[PDB]
């Protein structure tokens, strides 16, 4: 014990366009910077949840005694600009 | 000095032989048991069987009696462990141990450095990197640029920024396993709104298994 | 001395997705095979003329006593998706 | 035997001096009238102005009278031309001439080589290839692959296909000259539709004032 906690960092890039020219898309949400390894990823699409094709795994970063977390999300790009951009949600402990 | 050095890390398919070594020096190779554990990834440890130099007197475990065999070479002082017909579920870290001067004939205090060992379905691939553009459009906070690599078969990847430049504010995270067997992962760095594109903001992907050169921009 | 006439080419490529997904857009249309080098270049859009932006030489290839001709129209990639897609008309001697 | 040679290829910027050199050997470099010939490209012969090697008797031209100025030294028999406050409109070929043992005094029988000067102060902007996708979605006829060349300053850029192979099919389009003053080209190659990508269909432009070696397929 003894480590403070840390709340955990909310980076997500919209879709690249390199990965956007063929028939593909992947939604990258970047998680770190939090000490307990318990988190999971939730995708929603304009507040409907979407589960299709997603992963999610808490490696760590390194002796800085935190973890990190990734998740993607790979879909059609026809489903990209059928709505509006995709919000990441952490749960670590609260809505964020 | 005694030491044990094993070969490197060896990545097959299922249905294909495989024989890794473990070479121990700085001892007599003659007396002390050599064994192999297994140890799989968020497992605990599993020994397999064990060997000795002088004579074979191989003594295996009740579930790896006739799954896996062991053998050795006196005149060399080489361990071997060979595998044959290998699964899905053969993919774990293999360790080499050997008794020490003091304790029980299997009590396995001296380690070896650890063989990565990996088998798959699915067959080598080049990654395509991809350049994550920042938030051009919401340039509040602080930018951050960087690469997407995907669609790879072998684990380590080595991404740099401007041929190693740019030490501070690059963190690497490490890949997921997606359902396919391809690995995923990603490289940003935190920079200034204000700096975008300094001298270059190229990324630099290498690929060892597949001879792969990508530098791009972004 | 010259050459008798011949027909010139109608090759259009749509816009390539690399410079479609990002901010820029271009249609490239290929005119060549052609003695008479005078040759003007229309974009339409649905019917509609368009000339915002739009550049075309008349240069020769290589010694088979012909020339080239070659036309770029730049425009925003939402432009592109906002209407069908666009239409070159060469005018060498009819509509073609 | 009476040879005219002149200096290398000078690039240089505008609002900086030049001095070309244009030496003659193998006459009595004193009696023959030398001069300067501008030469656009595209365009016509343009005088400038001559010299006496003997002594300092210069006419320019009364489009060139204070533009340019003309100098020799006899001691070496070598001919100059200086130049001040260089301009975008300077960049033409410029030959060196002199008077034959037959003929008028401004005749200029004789010629040199030719010194290639360009300046062309703008900004060299790096080749963006986009490779143009063939019609995918109607593959009725032949069909076409090729990349867009773009966002290019200097006009001479070489594109083959797969390091020079497929020779046939392959036509290169000259650039045209935007308005932003960045060129653009396009080369393509007729393959049949049911070959789509044979080997690789790869894409090979080179740039040399830039030194980019961008490869993409498509």
């Amino acid at each position: 014990l003894g480590q403070p906690k840390a709340a955990p960092s909310v980076t997500l890039f919209p879709p690249s366009s390199e990965e956007l020219q063929a028939n593909k898309a992947t939604l990258v949400c970047l998680i770190s910077d939090f000490y307990p390894g318990a988190v999971t990823v939730a995708w929603k699409a304009d507040s409907s949840p979407v589960k299709a094709g997603v992963e999610t795994t808490t490696p760590s970063k390194q002796s800085n005694n935190k973890y990190a977390a990734s998740s993607y999300l790979s879909l059609t790009p026809e489903q990209w600009k059928s709505h509006r951009s995709y919000s990441c949600q952490v749960t670590h402990e609260g809505s964020t | 000095q005694m030491q044990l050095v094993q070969s490197g890390a060896e990545v097959k398919k299922p249905g294909e032989s495989l024989k890794i070594s473990c070479k121990g020096s700085g001892y007599t190779f003659s007396y002390y048991w050599i064994g192999w554990v297994r140890q799989m990834p968020g497992k605990g440890l599993e020994w397999m069987g064990i060997i000795y130099p002088g004579d074979s007197d191989t003594r295996y475990s009740p579930s790896f009696q006739g799954q896996v065999t062991i053998s050795a070479d006196k005149s060399i002082s080489t361990a071997y462990l060979h595998w044959s017909s290998l699964k899905a579920s053969d993919t774990a870290m293999y360790y080499c141990a050997r008794q020490g001067d003091l304790g029980d004939w299997i009590l396995l205090g001296y380690w070896g450095q650890g063989t990565l060992v990996t088998v798959s379905s699915a067959s080598t691939k080049g990654p395509s990197v991809f350049p994550l553009a920042p938030s051009s459009k919401s340039t509040s906070g602080t930018a951050a640029l960087g690469c997407l690599v995907k669609d790879y078969f072998p684990e380590p990847v080595t991404v740099s920024w401007n041929s190693g430049a740019l030490t501070s504010g690059v963190h690497t995270f490490p890949a997921v396993l997606q359902s396919s067997g391809l690995y995923s992962l990603s490289s940003v760095v935190t920079v200034p709104s204000s700096s975008l594109g300094t001298q270059t903001y190229i990324c630099n992907v290498n690929h060892k298994p597949s001879n792969t050169k990508v530098d791009k921009k972004v």
